[PDB]
């Protein structure tokens, strides 16, 4: 079966039709992707010093 | 012939591969595999039990792949020339990158022995290490591999002949060939005065020979599964791209041996 | 056993994809689901234990 | 060329007014560290 | 779905899946890029107190992160998985679940590098791990050996996808494409593609004879024991130099393009361009020992060492000589990717040039392990490979995607990188020269300003990301108002001369290579029929 | 005004010196073991390993010495 | 007696021969124009490595057809490097005390 | 040949086993399996580890 | 010898290796300013005066005359580059007749010096471990985390080689003041040499990672006169 082609059934995100907002989606993964290092920063001080 | 009977096909020779689902089967298992082989390592787990079936799940996803290659290549029947070519070509290159992992191990071995550190006493061989003689066992197999390739090259000039009692004989005993090397080989390694922890020269002595012998055993492996298609009428006169792939395979391997040998064996000690 | 072309002719003609298209190809998926599951699912258990430092109980 | 202004005047004309210019872009792509050690407390500010 | 993005054998949608990982983890590493230099932008235990050992992970997390999960997939694996068998006219790729395995073993290599940071304290060893720094005496713990799995997974992910790539540009080419009539990046990729695997096995082969010698007690680089940490210098450096030549070749290849098609002229001597090329390729597994002057070689091999590395300069010179040749003479059209094309050349060229200041043996004695290097190389690297990422991008996603961005945020996108980048990197040349050592979690309080200068760069630099992140999101959700609403450019090509609007719309794509003619969001059997080259 | 130290020697100019110090102390335990057991111009070795090699190399090499588990035997009866 | 010079290179002549060896046996087997590349090449390659393990049991031989004539080795080298290692010490210690 | 010398070293009494050097048998950490000094081919014969008397 | 806040120089000469990297260093500078102007310049050149071009000379595409001369340029400024600099490279270690020796043996997180010619009549070699000064003991004037409590001291005015190693983890004997850079890996023992021709201290710090304490990690070394050296070594 050939996959049909258009503007938005090329990435793995859906867009226009949705029940929350684009953003939400858009920001929250490189927010998770910024705040992978933090985390590791957290973990990091609660098992050595204090935070 | 007819227009309307010629655009009924692929219109170009190479592959179109339906999708299947062992990548991402076999990539969670190789994550499995990693991660637990460095959560045992430490005593973090109580046993060897998960890396035991972890490496049986991948060995098991990848066997599944190549029973979906097989069934692909020769019952769907999508292999031609062009295609046929390109696997070639990819296997040859693959192969190019396993003999730059023993150039690694070649390296490794040259660089510590022909400058040899004071603590094991400025001489190759070692001090007190007592160095295995290569005429005894060696020598065995070392004329193994070599009647080992005898066998598979008739049997793959039987095999375009035509004759079949012929190339599945020279099959049968190349197996059988190698897998008495390989015992040989266990027989070598479960009477050795120096273990791999003994000294720089147990150990690279033993990463270089144990990589040979994990490739073997694959070999093995894979010449078990081409005795198996063989047997049952897969294998063609003409079309036997995935038994030139493991004769290519074992002639390498029989070529890397004697490299590994010499300098193994004779030199080094 | 010169069983090939009846394969190729249950092959070619079917909807089902390629790795359930066999005949004792059920014998084959369903317990390496189960096994696949279990093997991938269970060290993802033994990571926190692994963070939080608490080794095993041997000997 | 052979009848109008001499290339070497209307040569001129176009790029001794782009050597400045030029000296000002480089003296202020490289030029900076300057411009912050001028005001810091090392220079007796 | 789930066929599509799951199982999906296709080297369309891989990419897009490369990419996604690619833009996730250098968030990710420019994050800790933040966090490094937010630490070290004043003497003085700063934001994490104490705790040397957290900066060490840290520092090895952005360097192994940026490096092989943003910067070779998105040159290699997500452009190389786009665009190569869309200029030579293949359907999609040869070995096509080859190239599935090899993004789908990426992000798992991504989780056990983020595990690896959070148990028993951690590996910091920086990204060239080192014995016996990291044998089990002096660093005792399941981290760096997660951190490791991390390098057998990459490592394995390209490979396969080198392998795939050399077969699938040396058969599957279309009906006219001859041994040396390819596009320059289809070139870029095929050699690169060899250094993978003539080069990564030799890393692979070191980095488990690392493993072991941590947890197996052999003594490769134990050193009472017999062996000697030396040797795994040179096995690592004989990958460690074909690694970033391989992540600048591609880069090498955009540039090619984009100042090709956006100065309305052919790259000057373009055959001289890919023997160059192939020569860097070939020659650059000859030099691997100029990160070992110090470690105590002869000087006469450091006497050879030090001549062919010069020899290697030599055609990157050649390369950017026909650079400068083929945007003069042009029709310089300045949009935003020309913009990283033209800011490339010169932030590469001073990368280059105290390169060959670093290359004489002589001279390495007093650069070495010091933040000449890191000026050094995070210009070579950082500028080079992302400013050609960037230019990858601005001017291939309206055509991938099939959504035009808006362009003056582009335009303030790039003048913020350009400006907060050249702000950090170029005071590191001062505190090389100056004596700060590489790796400390801080200094002496002499040379305290020009790290508060490079802090206050690093600010900027993560500002012009976040507006690429909205840049993103603008071009997702506004592509089609941004095709209408005269917010974009539409046409990269303009027009010529005398060629008239009517006439333009006729021919309105003059294109050299392929990737131009397809529609935007290209179908997913783009070549039924071949596609015809005389 | 004298520092006199060993100079250089012809066998080993290269940067590394484990090798001048190993065979310097391997080579005193041979002078000192078979032509006479201490007298002699052979204070040379002596002078050339206690100025070339650490005191923790030295006693690990005497330890193994005593020991018997010594690298390179030094012609001991 | 030239044994020791071509003896004491074994392993340089043992590789040079494996490589003339197999490319005269892949000039030879290549001129018979009916094969492929591959079986041409493999063929060309166990023909090599016969005649080169056939050859490393002739220089065991010529081993120890050196070995009667220098007898117990690695061990007697050692100690004229050791003679050379005392002169070279008396002659710069007795210049020491004399000059 | 060699079978009859591994039956003549089977009766050795350990502590006769002669105390060898520095890099032989190195225990950087223990091996996970096993009791903790043991590989995967140790034959307890020909490889015994002397513990020092 | 010591750093100085905002300074974009080279720790300044005392040895005549330091004073041959100086001068090769702005040699090399010197004629990589002619390349990085003329680069610079002709993308100047180039993107402000043809993006006001309307049409693109697109029939210009290989000349050979001068595309031999720019491949033959770089070659030509690569040899006069790389023709000191093996002058420096193979002076640099030209060791012949030093005066005396130290080792410099580096472990966890310190240095341990030690001198052995037998110059000092208690008999004995001499060794000091060479702690840093942690930083909430300092006293009104020391300089942060590159002091140190027990300082080595060298004489002016000799040649002094010094061989480097580590009993562990890859350190590294640093100096740029001296012009004086060595891996000390645990293996072996590595000789670099120096005539220091100034009396004064000299700072320096490992420049190889050693873990947890490598910013703790300094050198100091004070160059004294040989009499007051001689006393030095006989009393301590
Ligand atoms: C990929 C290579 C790469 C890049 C780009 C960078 C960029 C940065 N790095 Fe560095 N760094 C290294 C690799 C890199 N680095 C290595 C190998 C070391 C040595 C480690 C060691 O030896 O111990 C090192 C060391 C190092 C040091 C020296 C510390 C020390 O060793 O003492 C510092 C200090 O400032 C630092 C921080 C930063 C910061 C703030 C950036 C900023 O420039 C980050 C900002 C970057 C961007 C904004 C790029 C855009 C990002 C995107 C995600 C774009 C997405 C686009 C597409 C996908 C098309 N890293
Ligand atoms: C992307 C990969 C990459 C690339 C392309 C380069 C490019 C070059 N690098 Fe770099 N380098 C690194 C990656 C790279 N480097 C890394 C990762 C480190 C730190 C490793 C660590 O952790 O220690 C490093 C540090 C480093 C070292 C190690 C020093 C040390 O650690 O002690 C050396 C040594 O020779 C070096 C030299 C060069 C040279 C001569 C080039 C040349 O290829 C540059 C070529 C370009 C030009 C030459 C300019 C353009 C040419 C002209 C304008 C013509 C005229 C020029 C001349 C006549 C010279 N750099
Ligand atoms: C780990 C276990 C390794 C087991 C290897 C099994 C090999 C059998 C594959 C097969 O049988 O593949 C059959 C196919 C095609 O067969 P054909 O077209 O010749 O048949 C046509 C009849 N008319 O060959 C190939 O495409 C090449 C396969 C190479 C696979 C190499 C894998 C190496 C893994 C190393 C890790
Ligand atoms: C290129 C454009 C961006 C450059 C930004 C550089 C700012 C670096 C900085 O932050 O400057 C730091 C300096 C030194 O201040 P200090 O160390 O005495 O302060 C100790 C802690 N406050 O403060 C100034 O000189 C203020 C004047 C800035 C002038 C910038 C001119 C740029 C040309
Ligand atoms: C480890 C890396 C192993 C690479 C093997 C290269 C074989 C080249 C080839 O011929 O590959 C042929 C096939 C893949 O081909 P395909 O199904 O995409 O081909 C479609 C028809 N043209 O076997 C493979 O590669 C499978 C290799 C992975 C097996 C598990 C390894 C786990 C580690
Ligand atoms: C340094 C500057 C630092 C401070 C910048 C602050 C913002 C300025 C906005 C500029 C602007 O807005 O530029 C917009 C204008 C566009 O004009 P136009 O010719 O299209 O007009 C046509 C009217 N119809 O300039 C340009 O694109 C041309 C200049 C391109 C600059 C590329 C720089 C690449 C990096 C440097 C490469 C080497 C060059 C330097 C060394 C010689
Ligand atoms: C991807 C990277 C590929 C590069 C691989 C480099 C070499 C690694 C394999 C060497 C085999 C050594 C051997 O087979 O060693 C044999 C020894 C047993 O010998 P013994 O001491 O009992 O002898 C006793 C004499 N009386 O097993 C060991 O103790 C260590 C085993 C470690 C686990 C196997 C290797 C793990 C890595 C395999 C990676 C394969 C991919
Ligand atoms: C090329 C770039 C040239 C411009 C640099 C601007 C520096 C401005 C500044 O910050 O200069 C400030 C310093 C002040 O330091 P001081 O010694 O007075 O400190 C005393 C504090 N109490 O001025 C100088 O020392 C010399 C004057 C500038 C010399 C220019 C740099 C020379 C070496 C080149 C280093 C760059 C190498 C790049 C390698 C590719
Ligand atoms: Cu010692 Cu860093
Ligand atoms: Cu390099
Ligand atoms: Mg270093």
């Amino acid at each position: 079966v050939h996959f049909k082609d258009g503007v938005y059934e090329n990435i793995p995100f859906k867009v226009k039709g949705r029940k929350t907002p684009y953003a939400l989606s858009h920001f929250g993964f490189f927010a998770i992707g910024f705040a992978v290092p933090f985390v590791a920063c957290y973990v990091q001080l609660k098992k050595s010093g204090a935070f | 012939m007819t227009h309307l009977e010629r655009s009924r096909h692929q219109q170009h020779p190479f592959h179109m591969v339906m999708p299947s689902p062992w990548p991402i089967v076999v990539s969670f298992a190789l994550l499995s595999l990693a991660l637990s082989t460095a959560l045992t390592m430490h005593g973090y787990i109580g046993n060897m039990n998960m890396v035991y079936l972890a490496l049986f799940v991948l060995l098991t996803s990848s066997i599944l792949w190549f029973r979906d290659i097989v069934a692909e290549a020769t019952y769907l029947g999508d292999h031609t020339m062009a295609v046929r070519k390109g696997i070639n070509l990819g296997f040859l290159m693959f192969v190019l990158s396993e003999v730059l992992i023993f150039a690694g191990l070649f390296w490794a071995y040259f660089h510590s022995a022909m400058s040899p550190d004071v603590t094991l006493g400025a001489c190759w061989p070692p001090v007190g290490i007592e160095a295995v003689q290569p005429t005894e066992l060696p020598l065995l197999n070392t004329i193994i591999l070599l009647s080992s390739g005898a066998t598979v090259t008739y049997s793959h000039h039987a095999l375009i002949a035509g004759n079949r009692n012929k190339a599945l004989s020279g099959l049968l005993i190349t197996f059988w060939l190698i897998v008495i090397f390989v015992t040989c080989q266990y027989i070598e390694y479960t009477n050795a005065a120096f273990t791999i922890s003994d000294g720089v020269y147990g150990s690279v002595f033993y990463a270089g020979t144990g990589l040979h012998f994990l490739h073997m055993v694959m070999l093995a492996a894979m010449l078990g599964v081409n005795y198996w298609r063989m047997r049952n009428y897969h294998l063609t006169a003409g079309h036997h791209v995935g038994y030139e792939t493991t004769i290519i395979y074992t002639h390498v391997l029989d070529v890397i041996w004697l490299f590994l040998y010499v300098v193994f064996y004779w030199w080094g000690v | 056993a010169n069983k090939v072309i009846q394969l190729q002719k249950i092959f070619q003609s079917s909807t089902k994809p390629l790795w359930w298209r066999h005949p004792r190809s059920a014998l084959y998926l369903y317990p390496f689901y189960a096994i696949f599951a279990v093997a991938v699912v269970t060290p993802l258990l033994y990571i926190p234990n692994a963070i939080r430092g608490i080794k095993a109980k041997k000997a | 060329g052979r009848i109008g202004e001499s290339w070497v005047i209307t040569e001129g004309r176009r790029l001794i007014p782009e050597i400045f210019q030029w000296s000002a872009v480089l003296s202020v792509c490289l030029g900076w560290p300057g411009a912050v050690y001028f005001f810091s407390k090392a220079r007796k500010a | 779905m789930v066929q599509r993005w799951l199982y999906s054998t296709n080297a369309k949608d891989i990419a897009v899946l490369y990419f996604m990982l690619a833009i996730f983890s250098g968030m990710a590493g420019t994050a800790m890029s933040l966090i490094i230099r937010l630490e070290l932008a004043a003497p003085g235990s700063q934001y994490l107190h104490g705790n040397s050992q957290l900066f060490n992970v840290l520092v090895v997390g952005h360097a192994v992160l940026m490096i092989f999960f943003l910067v070779m997939p998105a040159l290699i694996g997500g452009f190389g998985n786009y665009l190569l068998p869309l200029m030579i006219g293949a359907t999609d790729t040869a070995f096509p679940r080859i190239n599935n395995i090899a993004f789908w073993v990426l992000p798992m290599g991504l989780v056990c590098l983020v595990t690896s940071t959070l148990v028993e304290s951690g590996a910091g060893t920086g990204w060239t791990v080192y014995p016996p720094l990291s044998s089990i005496q002096a660093h005792s713990g399941p981290s760096v050996d997660l951190a490791i799995f991390a390098l057998h997974l990459t490592s394995i992910s390209s490979l396969l996808g080198a392998i795939n790539f050399i077969v699938t540009t040396l058969n599957m080419r279309t009906n006219g494409m001859t041994m040396h009539k390819l596009p320059l990046f289809v070139w870029s990729i095929f050699i690169t593609a060899f250094l993978l695997l003539l080069s990564l096995p030799v890393l692979s082969a070191g980095i488990t004879m690392l493993l072991l010698d941590r947890n197996f007690n052999t003594s490769f680089f134990e050193v009472s024991g017999g062996g000697d940490p030396i040797l795994y210098e040179h096995l690592f450096w004989f990958f460690g130099h074909p690694e970033v030549y391989i992540l600048i070749i591609p880069g090498f290849g955009i540039i090619s393009h984009v100042v090709s098609t956006y100065s309305k002229k052919p790259v000057f001597g373009e055959i001289s361009m890919v023997y160059a090329m192939a020569s860097i390729g070939l020659l650059g597994f000859l030099v691997w020992s100029h990160h070992m002057y110090i470690v105590g070689l002869d000087a006469d091999t450091r006497a050879y060492f030090t001549s062919a590395t010069m020899i290697i300069a030599i055609p990157t010179g050649i390369k950017i000589f026909s650079w400068l040749a083929t945007i003069h003479g042009g029709s310089i059209r300045l949009a935003t990717p020309m913009l990283y094309a033209i800011a490339f050349l010169f932030l590469f060229t001073m990368g280059g040039l105290t390169g060959v200041a670093l290359a004489n043996a002589s001279l390495d004695v007093a650069f070495h392990d010091t933040y000449y290097v890191v000026g050094h190389f995070h210009y070579v690297l950082s500028m080079g490979a992302i400013f050609s990422l960037f230019a990858g991008y601005y001017y291939w996603s309206p055509q991938i995607l099939g959504l035009n961005y808006n362009e003056k945020l582009a335009q303030i996108q790039f003048w913020l990188i350009f400006i907060g980048a050249n702000v950090i990197f170029f005071p590191m040349h001062f505190l090389g020269i100056n004596g700060m050592p590489r790796r400390i979690p801080d200094y002496p309080d002499a040379f305290a300003g020009w790290n508060y200068v490079a802090s206050i760069g690093s600010f900027i630099a993560t500002l012009s990301l976040f507006l690429f992140i909205y840049i993103l999101y603008d071009q997702l959700v506004n592509g089609l108002n941004n095709k209408v609403n005269n917010k974009s450019v539409i046409y990269n090509k303009a027009p010529d001369f005398v060629e008239s609007n009517t006439i333009f719309n006729l021919n309105t794509v003059k294109s050299s290579s392929i990737e131009f003619l397809l529609t935007s969001p290209p179908a997913v059997h783009s070549f039924n029929t071949p596609a015809v080259q005389s | 005004s004298p520092l006199h130290t060993v100079g250089f020697d012809a066998r080993f100019p290269q940067q590394n010196q484990t090798k001048h110090c190993w065979q310097s102390y391997v080579d005193y335990h041979k002078c000192v073991n078979m032509k006479g057991e201490d007298f002699a111009p052979c204070k040379v070795f002596w002078k050339t390993y206690n100025a070339l090699c650490p005191l923790d190399w030295i006693e690990k090499w005497d330890d193994q010495r005593e020991k018997g588990i010594f690298a390179g035997d030094i012609n001991s009866d | 007696k030239f044994v020791e010079g071509l003896s004491n290179n074994k392993y340089k002549i043992i590789t040079g021969a494996w490589a003339a060896s197999l490319y005269g046996s892949w000039v030879i087997v290549n001129k018979d124009p009916i094969m492929t590349k591959a079986q041409k090449i493999v063929q060309a390659r166990m023909y090599a490595q016969f005649i080169t393990v056939g050859l490393l049991l002739a220089s065991v031989g010529l081993s120890m057809y050196e070995n009667k004539l220098h007898p117990n080795k690695q061990k007697v080298n050692e100690m004229r490097r050791w003679e050379n290692a005392l002169r070279v010490a008396e002659e710069e210690e007795r210049l020491e005390k004399e000059g | 040949e060699h079978a009859e010398h591994r039956e003549h070293l089977k009766h050795v009494p350990d502590s006769e086993w002669p105390r060898d050097y520095e890099f032989m048998n190195i225990r950087s950490k223990p091996f996970f399996w096993g009791d903790g000094d043991k590989t995967l081919f140790w034959n307890p014969v020909v490889n015994r580890h002397i513990e020092h008397d | 010898d010591v750093p100085t806040p905002y300074a974009c120089y080279f720790q300044d000469s005392a040895t005549p290796n330091q004073e041959g990297i100086l001068e090769l260093h702005d040699n090399i500078m010197f004629y990589l300013l002619v390349i990085l102007g003329l680069v610079s310049w002709m993308l100047y050149t180039i993107v402000m005066t043809y993006s006001k071009n309307p049409i693109a000379y697109k029939y210009i595409k290989h000349g050979q005359t001068i595309e031999v001369i720019w491949t033959i340029f770089p070659a030509v400024i690569l040899l006069i580059i790389a023709f000191p600099s093996f002058i420096l490279l193979y002076l640099c270690d030209e060791v012949i007749s030093p005066a005396m020796t130290i080792k410099a043996i580096g472990y966890q997180w310190y240095w341990k010096y030690e001198y052995s010619d037998f110059i000092n009549d208690s008999g004995e070699t001499v060794e000091f471990e060479s702690y840093v000064i942690p930083d909430e003991l300092l006293e009104e004037g020391q300089l942060r985390l590159l002091d140190t409590d027990t300082s080595m001291v060298v004489p002016v005015d000799t040649h002094i080689r010094f061989v480097v190693t580590a009993a562990d983890v890859i350190h590294d004997f640093a100096i740029p003041s001296l012009g004086i850079k060595v891996d000390a890996t645990p293996g072996r023992l590595n000789q670099v040499s120096a005539l220091i021709q100034r009396e004064g201290v000299f700072y320096g710090a490992c420049s190889e990672l050693c873990g947890t304490g490598h910013a703790n990690m300094p050198i100091k070394i004070e160059a004294v006169s040989l009499p007051k050296f001689l006393e030095w070594l006989n009393e301590q």
